[PDB]
């Protein structure tokens, strides 16, 4: 039926229905603007009024103004007639290529895969990125998390993965841009048309795009994470297919939450966040998963505010991943890209029974010398290298090489590194370190291992200097 | 407990005119078929795409090395 | 200090606090009924096309709003010890509130008298009696004279159930 | 029978009616949804919904149950996997729940109990020697994420095979495993791990995860407790593992804040201590006059950057009868399982070992908190007297001992075997970089040869000068046969 | 495979089968004015028992 | 009169009274429970309603339930027939031995011993624990406090205290476990029946037990300590006796107070304690005292939340003490139990005109050298040990000896230590250190002082470690 706006503040609006009253989650439809202004019920305040989160600007609304119930959730296009199309948070298309004629629809909200549907299929997914492979490998159909503070190189890394992975990949990929840079989208689009994962000519397109960037209202950023969610969901279930879900940046989802939780009228929780940060997340999060039916390999970039890895946002999210890659400004500032913290990135499959105890052994051997170097880090800073015992003078030099040989010039920042984009296969990864560790190379300069491919390019470099 | 044991019988005077009405799943309309094909794809997935009625031949492979 | 006639309806806890007063202010002089009707009338002395330019008007204030309510009391059928529940809401700035204060006056009056349980499909049984669900039958005789997991959930789903005979 | 819904949002339903509803009594919803009373206020009952509150709408109908909240109990639960309310979710059709215990049970007062004397073995050298648990004890596992906090509790249940597939009816230990806050993808992968090693049979696994409603994580570890209370109150031995209380607390916070209960430190509510206190007291060692039955409880806490000042981690430590700390630093350093001896305590000490362990490691816990400090003082290459030259000359080898594989417990007998090797000084002359290829042999060599000695120590749980004598050669019969 | 190509079949059908029950019983009460008599009936047998 | 519950949250129930509005503090009675439920009144919200704390869990109550004005404050089984008996928050016995039998009862909410009743006499109570006696002796009939972060040996200390001090004592002792571990009560009952300070047979019991552990509500914990002291307040004022009152853990009193404070209507204060943490403590420590009429030696143990001795709870507790033993994690971590910080522990009677110039001059000399060693501590361990003076390698040497000789194998800690208990008479402590200090053992190696009793028992380990 019909009801009216009685309160408006930011993205929170209060509608009064005399007849009937929409379930919590029903997309409402504002009647009176040149622009589809979906509200979304989130509360029943009583006195036959509901409280809703907008999905766009609310300049203009007035106390009065009619609203129609849609009788349903926000529902969007799903199916194969999405591949190649850019769609926004409510399904509307935004690549200015007409409408998205599609058989079926789905709602953005949805209960999550019951326990019986889970699958324990753990098979390694090689990236050709030395640190990731050697120390905390990604797992096929696993949840992956990229943690980073402003500017440490999440977006680059997600891109390199999209390249070393979703280019030679028989199967559908969905990319949800949640509250990041609009120009990064324009950039993706073009980059994927040229490379031809998207094709304007055909229906040979292998990717769907869902975008709600850092210029749109809380509501929109709040939700869009789920739009793109729903899409990937279909390709998994009604297609029992291999889905690749990339999000950037999942943080902006919790953030946007925070912006609204204030006026929804919850009482503030730790650090000002919404009371409901763990579940708000966890519902949404647990839908992103590989089930018996289909299979989603997820890769989410996670922003870390003020570099605070304990900020509730990043802090809570860790629970939800199977492999994590954590980026430190500290490292990046030493020109060690990709900026991966070797002692803080982990995978739930670094396990000899899964990766074969040559892998597991060279790993924890690097991970050891590094964390041995790291302990000396203090005495070296106050007294200097010389006060270091002879044994220890080495543990440094070797470690420092490892430190340097985990750097790897990506095929993207061929522009910042200038250097040619390498991709190193698990074998030569595992090998090279093993050698470095067994000190075949204590005769080579440090630099020799900074920014290279296999260990050859290392020993090779060392010559061109001499 | 005496005016309720026979209202639970409005439920097999129909259960009756159903598990006997042969001629196809009753009154289906279009819906009935389409969906019984989508779940015919995904259930044809975890297993493979070959012939499910025949006994599979056998290609074999040598032992790799690390 | 004074003791208080809390009549077993109680109602609120925070706001219609004036109401809970006059079941105790009245129950001294047993003029409960003198007002049970007095209020009904004032409820519309204010819903006039002539009384809303103050009803919700922070323009005149506690000046010519209280002594302009010596009229709509003294004049009319009032002027008792209940021309005051106004003279309070008048001062205590809650004239914008009285409707709710009368509403509750009732729901507390008709629990010394009637009972409020309602039928299913239409009007009020007003079972004004000393016993609940005694006269619930003998007053609805003037109403004639005027199993497989899922089917389980889907049978109680019609019995006392849903959108059917509800309309 | 019950009444209206005033307003609904965020899992919090206000209700105008229910006038005779018990506080803490569970109501039921129009849509068939079980809720719960927690705020009995003048003009309404605030109710915490036990699931998706989309189905609820203003005006719906809420009906009393009369009952305070309760759950399925008893052996009819073993081998299963139930949600926080007892319902099965492993798709194997309901449990045989004749027994139905209440969640909101208070804990055993002073008399019903007796000093914790009963060895609860973990099969982890590290724990079973330096911080030994006993039946009735609460020993906290605390640490940063990915430190090994769980591969403790798992390695321990997987150890209870040995006892549960035998005769001795005291050594038997049934296991509950609450899983609060985790992701299903994991709960599962974990059950799969149990199942494989074949332990799932003696093990309830209550699971309230990420996507489950808020009050459902609040309640989960309690439910999983009642289920373990039965096993003790009926003369048997339970080991429940809450993993983790950190995530639970967070959940309780949500309910509390949404219920408009003014927030305290780090936003948590006042009783956030009471929460873990009361739950954790319910584990006890019942005295004979009450069954002799026990409930050992391993709560689990997760710290940020190591901060044990965090409201919670400090609370739970004040509660439990000691704890194991984890530390990523030691982990990568090679010390797996990463434990930090010196900082781990067991407030029951030897009172919970065999007199077999006690004899090899009863004053070695105050020795690896002095050999510690006495290698951190003379770190530098100089000179030190006749007394403190040796302590170091030993320890380095000793630590290489508690270095242990994963998903491979040990029976107490074998633990005493290797611990003996060093502690009596039969390793005091070996290069540490080998002390593993060594143990991995000298223990499969004295299982293939002398099931003899193990037999005794395993049974009487002690090393008589007899047993000791045999050892005194089986050892020696090895060092000279390798180096010398 | 067929362990499943028959599993979704016996269930799905039995969905439409037990569900078909609904729409034929909503037709039985809404229609049949003689299923408005079996209304006042069973229901007046409520007030009584309870007391 | 009779009253009806109006509302209920967690541990705070409001109640409405037709006529008889009960005065704050007045214990109220919940009609209709399968076990007794009392509601200490806490405020008058007005309109004949009173907010209250429950002395047990409110699971079950219902809006309108019947409440009766017990007319006066909680009252308990004060009296001599409490010995050997485990009381509780409200008097009710819980060792299962049927009503405590006395016709004398006192409210647990008393006023406090006025100025003029204050006793100024203080004399040294020796404990035989070397560290306390040497550096911070307790005083017969004085307020003592045991400061400790979690796990540093607070509770064990108080055991070895009740073992030593309370056994060779022919007066009455009252141990009250407020808010800590139920396991540890059961644990003590039986040790205190093995020793038979509690005797189940005769009536020779010298020890009243009051208990309210971490398993009970905030109501309980907030008042368990008010009870156990009402109990020991009798044995003082009457007998003129020497009452030993132990509490563990007086911290749980303010914490408990914290938990309800929120729900009671308090803007929170710093660190989020009650705006009343201060006075709540005052009108309650000011009762655990010694009047002219009688004397109470008090040994409280205080939790230090997260070891922060500045946390408004342990912080405010210090004012109320005469002798404070403060426990150090860093010491314990070095194996030096009892982990007493010889430089944060203090006594009022450490006055040469009270303990003598030999004692005093010797304590302060130890305190000094330990402090000096603490000073060289980050020179040496990062810039070469032997770079020290001759004077300094000497004050290090002796210090580490002194520092270890300060440890003691406790008798209640044999289970942990591994050595048979011990106990040193004051004058052999003074002598022991005076010696070490004097340079008389600079030849014996370190470990010889670690965990021995009287000084000679180190000369023992001096050869035992030798050959
Ligand atoms: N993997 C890399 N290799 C070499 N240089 C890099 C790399 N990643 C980032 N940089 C440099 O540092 C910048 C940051 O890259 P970017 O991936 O956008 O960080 P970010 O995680 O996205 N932080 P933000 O996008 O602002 O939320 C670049 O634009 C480069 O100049
Ligand atoms: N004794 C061990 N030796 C070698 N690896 C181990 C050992 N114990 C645990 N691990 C590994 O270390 C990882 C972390 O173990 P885990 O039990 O999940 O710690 P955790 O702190 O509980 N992780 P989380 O649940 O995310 O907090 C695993 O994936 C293991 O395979
Ligand atoms: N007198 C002691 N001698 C050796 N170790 C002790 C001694 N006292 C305490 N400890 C160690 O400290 C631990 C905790 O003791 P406890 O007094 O209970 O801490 P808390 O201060 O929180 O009550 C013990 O379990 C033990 O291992
Ligand atoms: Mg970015
Ligand atoms: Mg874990
Ligand atoms: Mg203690």
């Amino acid at each position: 039926t019909t009801g009216r706006i009685v309160a408006v503040i930011g993205a929170v609006v209060d509608v009064q229905f005399d007849e009937g009253l929409p379930p919590i989650l029903n997309a409402l439809e504002v009647q009176g603007r040149e622009t589809r202004l979906v509200l979304e019920v989130a509360q029943h305040l009583g006195e036959s009024t509901v409280r809703t989160i907008a999905m766009d600007g609310t300049e203009g609304l007035v106390r009065g103004q009619k609203v129609l119930d849609s009788g349903a959730p926000i529902r969007i296009p799903v199916g194969p007639e999405t591949l190649g199309r850019i769609m926004n948070v409510i399904g509307e298309p935004i690549d200015e290529r007409g409408p998205i004629k599609t058989k079926q629809f789905a709602a953005i909200h949805a209960e999550a895969p019951e326990f019986v549907e889970m699958s324990v299929e753990q098979e390694i997914l090689v990236t050709g990125i030395k640190v990731v492979d050697l120390l905390a490998p990604y797992a096929k159909g696993g949840k992956i998390g990229l943690f980073g503070g402003a500017g440490v190189g999440k977006t680059v890394l997600i891109m390199e993965l999209i390249n070393n992975v979703a280019k030679a990949h028989g199967g559908y990929s969905v990319f949800a841009g949640v509250g990041e840079r609009t120009r990064e989208g324009n950039d993706l689009y073009h980059e994927m048309i040229e490379s031809g994962v998207i094709n304007l000519k055909d229906a040979t397109s292998k990717v769907a795009l869902v975008y709600g960037q850092m210029n749109e209202p809380p509501g929109a950023r709040a939700r869009v994470a789920l739009t793109g969610l729903t899409v990937a969901e279909y390709f998994r279930d009604q297609e029992g297919q291999d889905v690749l879900l990339f999000i950037d940046n999942i943080f902006r989802f919790t953030q946007a939450g925070s912006e609204v939780s204030a006026l929804l009228g919850r009482i503030p929780s730790a650090v000002g966040y919404q009371p409901t940060l763990a579940t708000d997340m966890g519902t949404m999060q647990e839908r992103i998963t590989t089930t018996k039916k289909g299979s989603i390999t997820s890769v989410q970039a996670i922003y870390v505010p003020a570099d605070d890895l304990t900020d509730p946002a990043p802090a809570t999210t860790f629970a939800h991943l199977d492999a994590t890659t954590v980026l430190s400004r500290a490292i990046a500032e030493l020109g060690i890209y990709p900026a991966v913290d070797p002692l803080d990135s982990t995978s739930r499959i670094m396990d000899p029974n899964i990766v074969g105890s040559e892998h597991y052994d060279v790993a924890r051997g690097v991970q050891k010398i590094l964390q041995d170097y790291k302990s000396l880090q203090d005495i070296i800073a106050i007294l200097g290298m010389d006060e270091l015992s002879e044994e220890d003078k080495l543990t440094v030099s070797r470690a420092r090489k490892i430190q340097r040989f985990l750097s790897q010039p990506f095929q993207v920042a061929e522009v910042f590194t200038g250097h040619l984009g390498k991709l190193v296969p698990l074998k030569e990864t595992i090998k090279g370190f093993q050698q470095i560790l067994a000190g075949e190379y204590d005769h080579l300069p440090e630099q020799a291992f900074y920014m290279v491919g296999p260990i050859e390019e290392a020993v090779a470099k060392a010559d061109k200097l001499a | 407990l005496d005016p309720v044991q026979k209202l639970f019988v409005d439920k097999i005077r129909e259960y009756r005119t159903k598990r006997q009405t042969s001629g196809g799943p009753v009154d289906a309309g279009p819906e009935y078929q389409q969906d019984l094909d989508r779940e015919l794809f995904k259930l044809k997935q975890m297993y493979g795409k070959a012939d499910m009625n025949t006994f599979p031949n056998f290609t074999f492979e040598d032992p790799k090395f690390e | 200090f004074a003791k208080l006639v809390r009549p077993p309806v109680q109602i609120y806890g925070i706001e219609g606090r004036y109401a809970t007063a006059l079941y105790s202010a009245a129950s001294k002089q047993n003029k409960l009924e003198q007002v049970e009707k007095e209020l009904l009338r004032v409820g519309q002395i204010l819903k006039e096309p002539k009384m809303a330019a103050s009803l919700l008007n922070p323009y005149v204030k506690r000046s010519v709003k209280v002594k302009s309510l010596s009229d709509m009391t003294a004049k009319e059928k009032f002027s008792p010890l209940t021309s005051n529940l106004i003279n309070l809401l008048a001062e205590n700035g809650r004239l914008t509130n009285t409707p709710a204060v009368i509403s509750a006056f009732s729901t507390m009056m008709s629990v010394h008298r009637g009972e409020v349980p309602c039928t299913v499909t239409t009007a009020s049984a007003l079972d004004e009696t000393t016993l609940t669900e005694l006269k619930t039958v003998l007053k609805s005789f003037l109403s004639k004279g005027q199993k497989y997991v899922d089917m389980s959930a889907k049978t109680k789903i019609q019995k006392l159930s849903r959108a059917m005979r509800e309309i | 029978e019950t009444g209206r819904v005033l307003s609904i949002g965020d899992g919090i339903a206000r209700v105008h009616g229910l006038r005779n509803v018990q506080a803490e009594e569970m109501v039921e919803f129009s849509s068939g949804l079980k809720g719960m009373s927690l705020n009995l206020e003048p003009d309404n009952v605030g109710v915490v919904v036990f699931g998706n509150d989309k189905l609820i709408k203003e005006g719906d109908i809420v009906k009393r149950t009369g009952a305070i909240v309760d759950v399925p109990v008893g052996e009819e639960l073993l081998g299963r996997v139930v949600d926080a309310l007892g319902n099965a979710i492993d798709g194997k059709g309901p449990i045989g729940s004749k027994a139905r215990r209440r969640v909101g049970l208070k804990a055993p007062g002073i008399i019903p109990r007796i000093s914790v004397r009963e060895p609860m073995q973990t099969g982890i050298k590290a724990v079973d020697s330096l911080v030994p648990i006993g039946r009735g004890q609460r020993e906290l596992i605390i640490g940063d994420r990915q430190t090994g906090k769980t591969s403790i509790a798992i390695d321990t249940i997987i150890n209870q095979k040995r006892f549960n597939d035998g005769t001795d009816e005291k050594k038997k230990l049934y296991c509950i495993y609450v899983a609060i806050g985790q992701k299903r993808s994991t709960v599962a992968q974990l059950v799969k791990r149990l199942t494989d090693a074949d332990a799932m049979k003696y093990t309830i696994v209550v699971s309230a995860t990420a996507s489950d409603a808020a009050p459902l994580q609040y309640l989960a570890p309690y439910s999983g407790c009642s289920m373990g209370e039965y096993f003790r109150d009926n003369g048997k031995h339970a080991l429940i593992i809450y993993d983790d209380l950190s995530k639970q607390a967070v959940a309780y916070r949500q309910m509390s804040l949404l219920l408009r209960r003014p927030p305290g430190r780090e936003a948590y509510p006042g009783d956030v201590f009471y929460l873990h206190s009361r739950l954790l007291e319910r584990a006890a060692k019942m005295n004979d006059a009450f069954g002799g039955g026990s409930l050992t409880a391993l709560p689990v806490i997760e710290t940020q950057a190591g901060d044990v000042s965090a409201y919670i981690p400090t609370n739970v430590i004040s509660i439990t009868d000691g704890q194991i700390f984890l530390e990523t630093e030691l982990f990568y350093k090679g010390i797996r399982p990463a434990i930090n001896v010196g900082l781990s305590v067991s407030r029951v000490g030897s009172a919970a070992q065999t007199r077999a362990m006690k004899q090899v490691a009863g004053t070695m816990k105050l020795e690896l908190a002095q050999y510690r400090e006495v290698a951190a003082f003379a770190q530098f290459g100089s000179d030190l007297d006749a007394a403190t030259q040796q302590l170091l000359s030993r320890g380095v080898r000793l630590t290489e001992l508690l270095k242990q594989g994963q998903y491979s417990p040990m029976a107490i007998e074998e633990q005493v075997a290797v611990i003996y090797a060093g502690v009596r000084g039969y390793l005091d002359k070996l290069e540490p970089s080998k002390i593993t290829k060594f143990e991995n042999a000298f223990l499969s060599h004295v299982i293939s040869q002398h099931q003899a000695l193990l037999g005794k120590i395993r049974t009487d749980g002690k090393i008589s000068e007899e047993s000791d004598a045999k050892l005194k050669e089986i050892v020696t019969n090895f060092l000279a046969g390798f180096e010398a | 495979y067929h362990i499943s190509v028959q599993n979704m079949m016996r269930q799905k059908e039995q969905e439409h089968m037990i569900n078909w029950v609904e729409k034929r019983v909503v037709q039985s009460i809404s229609a049949q004015q003689e299923k408005e008599t079996i209304a006042k009936c069973i229901a007046d047998l409520k007030l009584l028992s309870k007391k």
